[PDB]
């Protein structure tokens, strides 16, 4: 009436099966593994035959319990007169793998039993935390089930099926007709051009040393994106609040000082740009700050997929200095913190099918070089996240380093690496008087 | 799902009439393609001077 | 030691907290809900009092009773007797929202075994189904269930709220219209123009080589902020002692020399100087200096939320040379006890909303240069106070290492890194015999 | 467990090979020798088979036995009833110089336990014996195992080896069509003189940096093997999904820009070249593409394995950046979980008798050096995969890093390492527009 | 967490008793006080049974643990007049 279910004379006729039917070991691995069984003494035949099927090709009833016999086992698991009442058993030939799928399903439902009691027990006595925690633990524990599960349509395919997606892309964009801009547009027109736009399953970065303009930039393509891009935008603040990203931004759209907001001392056509700025900001909805400090992936996660099932689904995300980031498991060894970081980010930008724009700062390398111009691999932490990303783009403005300088004002955004288009270099102008980077319609470069 | 009949002819809704594609084998592909190669290496060598 | 999980003593004292209590009722209803109870009788009893404080005001004790007397309820409920005992007993303080949280959480943990319970029922009965309807469906219950999430003050914060926090400072702002110094002053007119003063939040960072004049121009800002403001500035003097440094606040208030006043070799003109400084000091009641040498940020917090307590609040703090300050736990690994510590600062001028002074120094990467003018890059360690920092400002006065310069008694305060405004270099003068910056009437920088 | 290790199914397979090809002695020969097996009959066999090979053309069945008779052995080797077997078995394909190779192999590890054993009795037994004439006896004897060795090529080389070639030069060299091969023909013509091709058993290492183009090269050789075999190659894309892969190899293929290919400013003259090279691509059905996130080496070789058995034997296999490859048995220790990764996919390569590239990273040890040119210790884990792998080949493309460089288009391949022949440095030239290596007509390196 | 504690009507009853008054201090000072001294018997026993058992130790290199351990104490201890004085008790001194 009530037990973990196993349909067991289905499983040993799997297993006769398997003895006299040499050929077919793969077919059966589809969908049984080592450990689906419901009884161990059949995981050590299994394993065993595995092993042997690997290396050692002819096996059906003796030279396995030669195997067996190597490392002294015989009648630990049973014994070979019940082996050989297997191999005698189950005469099938024609359906194994329909046995094998049902002996599955019902081991994923023993374990879904397991994580469930799981659940009940670290409910009961859990020793020691927050619950807030607790609701992450079963979210988390769900999720990472329903992501190492899931994808079992996968498989190798045949290039007649993988050129139909290919040329559906091609059809449905050589279908729109449209400028080059197949993503997410930044608002400059110089950028786009060896860019495409933010393409819509990418961890983008975009790194400087700390006062260059990294925060500057990302909010203005957020801003532009918000603006043209009609879905939301999502900006993890994780460095400095709300209250300051927002006076840039205003600055930042309407072209006036940060004093002189956070001041009070602007005349009328200032206060008629803020005006305006406002009530174009209004009417959209589109941005959503986050102003909490040392979120997890777990969490970004969260929010984005919030944001997601409600407000349509979003466009683009910016992360300010990744580097706080944290996941608690990994806290001993910064490295791999990030390396988590890193691919969690990807997962997202896979998953939700946006960019994540996702700022880093970089070490102190570049300095005693000569050329100040930041490499790829002068990034703070891990150089994963030169490996992980479609697109970076440094930013380089020579003023600060050089006051005997012809090209101040100028800030150049130093392309590093892009899996699907150009390097380049591409040449922008700052005012940081309102924060804004704008385009530079000058000599070439 | 398709095969190169259907999946053709899909093609030649986005792309009109006589394209032939003037390689229809595998040996005159790479042919051409080293011809250009050192066609292009050429220019280039001459761009890099 | 295991049972199904839920709270009673919580639930009857948030009850009577409410039989006794009419004006606080809104606060404990954003949280607690009529299902989130355990028993049945206390749920009515809530739900009822709930639909009073919507059309009944006062409920106290007998209203209630008679409202559940209107819907024919007495003695379902327990009885008007053991209502007696929930008005009687639990006379508790405002803890009271502190309760409705942790009764509300309990609810969900509760919720968290009745689903758990579930999921293990979907398990040992299949019912005939599907592993692909069997984890989604068991998964999107969870998910369902984040879905509810009444913690509504995190990352979905919507652009409007962010913009009527921001119109709020700013009506802060232009409500008092006032000089452009819209933060802490430091006395030197020509520093606020570049600066606008010291902001409440931002963590400040001082530094310069071992004699260029750092805690002398830290010592400065804290006993003019002490002069101007009412309001009280700490000083974590972790490498000299009291008995020093205010020895130099005399010298530096009432400009005598400090060889003339520990020698006690002063005349009647300085004499005066120095009554007249401490009578300020003394009817002012306003510094507080704490000498101790290891200090953790935690006993840093600890020991300014009490002065930020006893004596209103706080405006200014002040810790010189932090690379002092340890963390036992990250010994081994200087660099990541470095950030901890910046990111402890950083997140104390958050709490508190008060200007961190954290003094620092630098490493010897100037010496190997010939300019000598410092940069970020030049920090003595973890490249992170280069990242969690607000406003950096060099002291680099030139006599140091050009005997022959015409610049002798002139310091300038290169601001070297500030996010929310301009760098530049400030000009001053060093006279240091009694241990001031003054500033500099001169030409055009 | 624990036996004296000998080939045996391999050996009668090759005596089987030698009696149904009386061609395929000579370079058999050259490897495998009568003292090079286990058992008598076996040797009496090959004796027998070589003495008449010298002089005796036919011997597949009737000849040994007739010469057998002649020297008058009949039944002391078995018998005609023992020998019929031995022409029924091995009906194999062309794949018997491997099983020579090992055979011969696994005769020197033979000879290696022997001699072990005879040290083990001299030293028990001095027999009034110095340790000198002991150390001496077992070092000569060490030296006289590795001195013959029947290997000449990995070392220097007497004059008479040098002058064949230099003689050689000045009388025979009409030679110039070298196009000595033995595997996948990779395509590169100056490439695949220095590797002689991927030889089928062996596991490939690609690496370099991101931004440098060894993805592209890497399918640039499944690009060419899926046209010039007739045989299947596999994809397992562990970075990016196959919708970008295809469309990076339609451009590589027919020379145009992946950028007007998901844009569309394509004209006929684009149209034309993409219409064939996807009609050629559709005619023969090779390639298998799996765009995965975290496999484990067991589902490598499980989906080998699929296709191995449907379509002959598959002739290439392809993972790209290596390291996302899991196990989560060793999800804590990262350099056992690559070393386990590595000796996986080499045993893949050794059981379907296929070459493995598997790409990998290098790590930032290079960047703090002005060489760039990388070697075998920058290979970003465990120091182990310079060893489980037959063949490592680094790249480099100057023009990366050096913008001024007369390089440019440029990228050599740096053979890091080869078990099987000398290593050496290609130039090739890179044009990703379109994403290719190209064969590269130029002078001398 | 329950019950491995104690117990829940363990855990009301101690908020029950003591209704006494602001001498607060002074049970925490004589509740601090005992601590060091319970530390410092335990170090004294970790001493002589250490010396009981040497492991391949000198006399030289034994005083030494105990002047380090000692000291490690009264340095961690000693410091406790500690904090952020008003500035009339630094004039004072000054
Ligand atoms: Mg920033
Ligand atoms: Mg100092
Ligand atoms: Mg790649």
């Amino acid at each position: 009436l009530k037990v973990p279910p196993h349909s067991i004379e289905a499983e040993q006729s799997v297993l006769g099966g398997l003895m006299l039917d040499n050929e077919r070991w793969d077919d059966v691995a589809e969908r049984v593994v080592a450990d689906d069984f419901y009884t161990r003494p059949h995981r050590h035949i299994f394993t065993e035959m595995a092993r042997l099927q690997e290396s050692g090709s002819p096996i059906d009833l003796i030279t396995l319990a030669e195997s067996l016999e190597r490392q002294g086992q015989l009648d630990s698991v049973g014994g070979f007169a019940y082996l050989a009442e297997l191999s005698k058993n189950t005469p099938s030939a024609a359906n194994i793998s329909a046995y094998a799928d049902i002996v599955r399903e019902r081991a994923v439902v023993r374990e879904m039993i397991s994580v469930a009691n799981e659940i009940a027990e670290a409910g009961f006595d859990p020793q020691g935390r927050t619950s807030e925690d607790l609701l992450d633990l079963a979210e988390s524990r769900v999720f990472k089930i329903a992501e190492s599960r899931a994808n079992k349509d996968e498989g190798p395919k045949n290039i007649a099926d993988v050129l139909d997606a290919t040329v559906a892309r091609i059809e449905q964009l050589f279908q729109q007709p449209h400028d080059g801009v197949t993503g997410v547009n930044t608002g400059y027109d110089d950028l786009n051009k060896k860019t495409a736009g933010l393409q819509p399953s990418d961890l983008i970065i975009v790194a400087a040393r700390p006062s260059m303009g990294k925060t500057t930039f990302a909010m203005n393509l957020v801003e532009n994106a918000a603006m043209l891009q009609d879905k939301p935008v999502l900006i993890f603040s994780l460095e400095m609040p709300s209250e300051q990203i927002m006076m840039r931004s205003l600055a930042s759209l309407s072209r006036v000082d940060q004093t002189k907001i956070r001041t009070g001392q602007l005349d009328d056509e200032d206060w008629a740009r803020i005006s305006g700025t406002m009530g174009i900001l209004l009417e959209k909805r589109n941005i959503y700050i986050d102003d909490s400090s040392g979120l997890t992936p777990t969490e970004v996660r969260s929010r984005a997929r919030r944001i997601a099932r409600e407000h349509g689904g979003i466009g683009l995300i910016m992360i300010d200095y990744l580097q706080l980031m944290r996941v608690p498991a990994l806290s001993d060894n910064r490295t791999l913190e990030i390396a988590e970081i890193s691919r969690s980010l990807k997962a997202l930008a896979k998953e939700l099918n946006v960019p994540v724009v996702a700022l880093s700062q970089l070490n102190r390398s570049l300095e005693q070089r000569a050329d100040k111009r930041p490499v790829n691999s002068d990034l703070r932490e891990s150089g994963s996240i030169e490996q992980d990303a479609d697109l970076i783009m440094f930013i380089y403005r020579d003023e600060v380093y050089h006051e005997n300088s012809d090209l101040k004002g100028i800030a150049e955004i130093i392309i590093g690496k892009q899996r699907n288009g150009p390097i380049g270099t591409v040449r922008l102008t700052f005012n940081g008087q309102w924060s804004r980077f704008d385009n530079y319609a000058g000599p070439q470069y | 799902m398709k095969n190169v009949g259907d999946l053709m002819q899909r093609l030649q809704k986005m792309m009109p009439a006589h394209i032939k594609p003037a390689f229809k084998t595998g040996e005159e592909l790479l042919a051409w393609q080293k011809e250009q190669g050192a066609i292009r290496s050429a220019a280039l060598e001459r761009e890099n001077r």
